[PDB]
């Protein structure tokens, strides 16, 4: 996971773009400062070879042409960006079942591990405390 | 081959160093500066008594230049500061009486 | 109370002026956005209106700002 | 001196 | 001991600075002046009067409204000249060779 | 023929112009050593400050490309700050050499358009911090001009103080931050203007009789106020 | 995404904090004597406030009161179209241009008398040195 | 004599001196760090958040 | 269970791969930042560490984005 972070995999497209812009700006400023210095020296010396020599005063590799990140990978139960061919039912997994006179797991849906949702509906969300045996509130 | 310019720039650097050492509480450094402040210049030594008795336009030019360089008023009780000020003013007076100053932006 | 009954021509200092303008802004926001609550205005109420299918997601990590070294 | 340098 | 001065106390720091081995004249800090408008204003006034650029440049004079001169340069003249001679002869007073004149001046100026 | 023989006494006699030079050239004439001014305080870019801004602690955006590495103020300074002069204090809130967000315009019309839209002023972008001496010179000139304008004015020193605070807070390069500090003296000047006007033009009001409980306790003294 | 927000902080009452409300507080209601006082003043011909007169004598410039449906709610509005004056010449300033870099009086003045004086001092010293060089060259 | 006073509440049952709620703009938690996770225990009524 | 005991050479689809990487990222963040909690990772615990003088402020209004009309 740390290796991915070095390559910017966990970063967002905004962060990648900002890093790219930062490199661009640093390079631009270095270039313009070097040009000012070279022009001043070549003007006080009245020689073009000084300008020429200032062309090698600063080349490891190059900046990456494209970048790939984790947020670019699609996710979703209904999202068709993940559906190529239908998966057979005898290979799809089952959801847990709980039913009794005291409790069940069918009056609501908690969602997936990433895309979660409130199990209680809108009318009873303000009274969630009333549907619990224990309740540990937030810290604020 | 440029003694006047060299010693001018050196004296300016030494004034700056004295101020910095005073700010940072460094007697050793500030005394080093005071000692290195070019006291063995015959021209400035000979111009010193002339500046101490000058009057009028020449004095006003020299004082204008000295306020441009060092506008802060030194303490009237610190002889080291007083002497460095006198030395800088005498140097400027020598330069002026050799080649007067032209302080106005308008000129031709 | 300070101007008309104590004789102070300048009752509010800078802090009091800022407090007045803060309360004015909150009044504006409350009358502009229906149901606005704590994070934006100092106000809390329980009976709120929710969509019906409330999704819960993790917030994005704080933006990496460039820094020296 | 000015009256605003006074604090006590 | 020397605690940080917040940004709100800088105006007072400018006209009442802390003590240093080389302090300025705090009583005279409000009197330090150097006008950047001297020559522009002089030229404007003369050209409005009706003079030419050459006449204005010949009539121009340096500003007299500058930081006042140290009265020591007129009161301690002889002692200062003697100290400067001692310095010129003894390499800037290294290893306390002008302490005599410097202490005489310090006493004259301070008086305990 | 060597260049600059008599011009480097700092080098001949090991005289350091500052603790940084002392530490670098190993002269070792500063008894207290040197605590380096880090790069984030030596240079950087303008940043947003208010907590009621969403882009707080983020660099200010300009029409031109800019390095987004910000100047960081000194938030946890050491107890001993031996040099408490303005020179060493200003580095905790501004960079002496100015910010690193200055543009090099490829053309003159870009400069024109930026200025026209309020996104560029050379006074603000191509400049350094003001030294204490310069600040004092400006303040004293302004004070002389104000006194010449009107000596028998009560808000004179208040105007002088707002000018002084702007200059000290470096309004040339941080106008918003400096106004945040000087608006209080502006407000005091406003109040003094009204007060002077009402004293000149006799403006008074009928005061009501004294309240039955002006004193909270009979034994308490009722200090009289004009 | 600001309207119709959720309860972000908890609502509670600390133990034994007072309420200062009796059991008939809901039947209680407010009252101001201002309406009755105005009726009585109008009926008895008591002194009226000057806000009843639209013209404003509280300044030298003409002001007229604008009323919002009642004499008690008014704002003064100025009538004059004020003429403004500028003791300034036109075309004497180009703020976008950096003037400290151009050579000339305007350039030196956008710079300062201190820089100009320093430049003049350098000029004088350089002239001294060059005069020495001229002497030693022409004496040969 | 022109600065205003803060409210005073003191009794065997409750007080307003064990904490500070702050101003209208700059507010702060009245309970200290150790008991903030147990704020529920210092209330006669508690209406939780909606989440 | 899918690869070694059922014979599937490609057990994870795109969704399962994303879930795996999400959990990996959460592990990294949890071990990197001490005490990180719900908004950034799916995790809640009561015994938290607070500064001692906890200030409460209103959040800034949402940034006005430029729009047509
Ligand atoms: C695709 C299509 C799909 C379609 C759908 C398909 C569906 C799938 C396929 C289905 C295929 C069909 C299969 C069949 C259906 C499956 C059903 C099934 O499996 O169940 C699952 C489902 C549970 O599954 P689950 O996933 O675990 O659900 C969550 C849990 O249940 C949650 O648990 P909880 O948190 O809610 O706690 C519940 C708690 C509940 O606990 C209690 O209710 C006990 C309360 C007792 C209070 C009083 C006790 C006094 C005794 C004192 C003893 C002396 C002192 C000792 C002190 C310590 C003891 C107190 O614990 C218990 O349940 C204990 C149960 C074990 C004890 C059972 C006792 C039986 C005694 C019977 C007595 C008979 C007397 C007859 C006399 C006739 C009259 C003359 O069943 C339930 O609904 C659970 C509740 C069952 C009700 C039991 C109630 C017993 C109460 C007896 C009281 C006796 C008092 C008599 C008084 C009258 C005389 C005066
Ligand atoms: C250990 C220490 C010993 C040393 C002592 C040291 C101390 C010495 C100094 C003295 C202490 C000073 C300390 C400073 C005090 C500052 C704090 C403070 O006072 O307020 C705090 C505290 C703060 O409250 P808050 O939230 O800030 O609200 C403030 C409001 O202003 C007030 O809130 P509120 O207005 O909401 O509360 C009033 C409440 C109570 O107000 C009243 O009730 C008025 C009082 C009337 C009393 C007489 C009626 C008695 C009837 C009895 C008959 C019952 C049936 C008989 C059954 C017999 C078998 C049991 O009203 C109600 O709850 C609802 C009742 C509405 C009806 C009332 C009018 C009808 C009355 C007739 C009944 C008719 C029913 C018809 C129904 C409709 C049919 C169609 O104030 C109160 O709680 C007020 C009520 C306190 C009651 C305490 C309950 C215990 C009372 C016994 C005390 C000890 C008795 C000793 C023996 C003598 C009796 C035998
Ligand atoms: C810069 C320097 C500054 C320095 C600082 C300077 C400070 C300022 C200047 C100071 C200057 C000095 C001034 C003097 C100090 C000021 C002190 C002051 O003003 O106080 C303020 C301060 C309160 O001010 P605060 O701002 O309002 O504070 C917040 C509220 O207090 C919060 O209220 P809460 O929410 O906590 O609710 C409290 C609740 C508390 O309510 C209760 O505690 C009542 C509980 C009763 C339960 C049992 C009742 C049974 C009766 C049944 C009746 C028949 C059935 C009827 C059914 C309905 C009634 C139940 O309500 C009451 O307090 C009711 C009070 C009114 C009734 C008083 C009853 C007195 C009876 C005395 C009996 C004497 C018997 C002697 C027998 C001797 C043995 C032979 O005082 C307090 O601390 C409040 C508590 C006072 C304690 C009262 C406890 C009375 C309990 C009597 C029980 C009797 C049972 C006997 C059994 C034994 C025989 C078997
Ligand atoms: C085997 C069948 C016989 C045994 C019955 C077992 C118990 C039955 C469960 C309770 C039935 C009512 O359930 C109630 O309606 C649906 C249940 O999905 C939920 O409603 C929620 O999910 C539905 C999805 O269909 C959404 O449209 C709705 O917006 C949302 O609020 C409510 O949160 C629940 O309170
Ligand atoms: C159906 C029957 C109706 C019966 C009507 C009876 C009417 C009685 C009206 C008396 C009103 C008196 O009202 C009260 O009197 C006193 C003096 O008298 C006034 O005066 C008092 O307060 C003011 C200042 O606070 C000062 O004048 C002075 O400090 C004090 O004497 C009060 O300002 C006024 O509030
Ligand atoms: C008139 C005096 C006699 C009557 C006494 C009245 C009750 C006394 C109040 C409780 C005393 C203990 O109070 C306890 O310490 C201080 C009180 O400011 C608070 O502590 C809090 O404020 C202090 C400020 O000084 C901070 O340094 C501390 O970090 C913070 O946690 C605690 O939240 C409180 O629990």
């Amino acid at each position: 996971a740390q290796l991915h972070a070095s390559e910017g995999f966990w970063d967002s497209e905004s962060e990648q773009q900002e890093a790219r812009l930062q490199r661009h700006a640093e390079h631009r400023n270095d270039l313009e400062t070097t040009w000012e210095e070279a022009l001043r020296e070549a003007t006080l010396a009245r020689n073009f070879d000084v300008l020429v020599s200032y062309l090698n005063h600063g080349q490891n590799g190059i900046p990456p042409s494209v970048t790939w990140n984790f947020n670019a990978m699609p996710y979703g139960k209904e999202n068709p960006d993940t559906k190529t061919f239908p998966i057979p039912d005898h290979e799809q997994p089952y959801r847990a079942f709980s039913l009794g006179f005291t409790a069940n797991n069918l009056s609501g849906n908690w969602g997936d591990y990433i895309d979660r949702q409130d199990n209680k509906n809108a009318l009873m969300r303000p009274a969630r405390m009333m549907f619990t045996d224990v309740f540990i509130p937030t810290t604020k | 081959s440029s003694p006047h310019m060299d010693r001018l720039l050196g004296d300016l650097k030494l004034l700056a160093a004295y101020d910095s050492a005073a700010g940072w509480q460094e007697p050793k450094a500030m005394e080093s500066a005071f000692q290195s402040l070019s006291w063995d210049d015959a021209d400035v030594l000979k111009a010193l008594p002339q500046y101490l008795n000058c009057r009028g336009e020449q004095k006003r030019r020299v004082d204008f230049a000295y306020a441009a360089l060092c506008p802060r008023p030194v303490d009237e009780k610190d002889p080291k500061q007083t002497l460095m000020s006198l030395w800088m003013k005498a140097r400027l007076f020598s330069y002026d009486q050799k080649h007067p100053f032209v302080l106005s932006p308008f000129a031709a | 109370a300070r101007y008309c009954y104590r004789g102070l021509d300048h009752p509010f200092t800078l802090n009091e002026m800022k407090d007045f303008l803060f309360k004015l802004r909150e009044q504006y926001l409350v009358n502009k956005y229906e149901g606005i609550q704590f994070p934006f205005v100092f106000r809390q109420f329980n009976r709120v209106s929710t969509p019906g299918t409330l999704e819960v997601h993790t917030s994005p990590a704080l933006q990496q700002q460039p820094h020296f070294h | 001196a000015s009256p605003m340098l006074f604090t006590d | 001991a020397a605690s940080t001065i917040p940004i709100s106390q800088w105006p007072s720091l400018l006209y009442a600075p802390p003590s240093s081995p080389a302090n300025p004249a705090v009583e005279a800090l409000p009197e330090m002046q150097f006008d950047d408008l001297h020559y522009p204003r002089q030229m404007l006034l003369c050209r409005g009067a009706g003079y030419s650029l050459e006449q204005c440049n010949r009539m121009a004079q340096p500003d007299a409204r500058v930081t006042p001169e140290n009265p020591a340069e007129k009161l301690l003249k002889e002692e200062a000249v003697a100290a400067i001679a001692c310095l010129s002869q003894r390499e800037g007073g290294k290893d306390e060779q002008c302490r005599y004149y410097i202490e005489r001046m310090y006493k004259l100026a301070n008086k305990e | 023929s060597i260049l600059g023989a008599e011009a480097f006494p700092e080098l001949l006699s090991k005289v350091p112009l500052n603790p940084q030079m002392d530490e670098d050239k190993h002269f070792n004439k500063y008894k207290w050593g040197n605590e380096p001014i880090p790069v984030n305080r030596r240079t950087g870019s303008r940043m947003n400050s208010s907590i009621y801004d969403n882009r707080n602690h983020e660099a200010v955006r300009h029409p031109w490309s800019t390095d987004a590495r910000t100047f960081h103020p000194n938030d946890n300074p050491e107890a001993d700050r031996i040099n408490t002069q303005y020179s060493n204090m200003v580095s905790d809130s501004f960079p002496e050499g100015g910010f690193s967000d200055a543009p090099r315009f490829s053309s003159n019309w870009e400069r024109l358009l930026a200025y026209h839209h309020g996104l560029y002023s050379p006074e603000k972008f191509n400049s350094t911090t003001k030294t204490a001496d310069e600040i004092r010179l400006a303040v004293n000139d302004f004070a002389a001009k104000v006194h010449a304008d009107d000596p028998k004015n009560a808000c004179k020193y208040l105007m002088i103080e707002e000018f002084k605070c702007l200059q000290s807070a470096q309004a040339r390069i941080d106008p918003q931050g400096a106004a945040t500090k000087c608006v209080k003296w502006f407000n005091e000047w406003r109040q003094c203007a009204w007060d002077q006007e009402k004293m000149v033009k006799g403006y008074n009001y009928i005061e009501d009789r004294r309240a039955r409980k002006h004193k909270p306790y009979i034994g308490a003294p009722d200090l009289q106020y004009s | 995404s600001m309207d119709h927000g959720m309860q972000y902080s908890s609502i509670y009452w600390e133990t034994s904090h007072r309420t200062y409300l009796p059991f008939w507080a809901s039947l209680t209601q407010k009252f101001s004597w201002k309406i009755m006082d105005d009726q009585i003043r109008s009926f008895l011909r008591l002194p009226k406030p000057v806000t009843t007169e639209p013209f404003v004598f509280s300044s030298g410039s003409p002001y007229i009161r604008r009323y919002f449906g009642d004499a008690d709610i008014s704002v003064p509005v100025p009538l004059h179209a004020p003429a403004h004056f500028a003791f300034v010449p036109t075309g004497t300033v180009s703020p976008w241009e950096e003037t400290g870099m151009e050579t000339g009086p305007q350039g030196a003045a956008a710079r300062g008398a201190a820089a100009t004086a320093f430049r003049a001092v350098l000029e004088s010293a350089w002239k001294c040195d060059i005069d020495e060089q001229i002497k030693e060259k022409l004496h040969s």
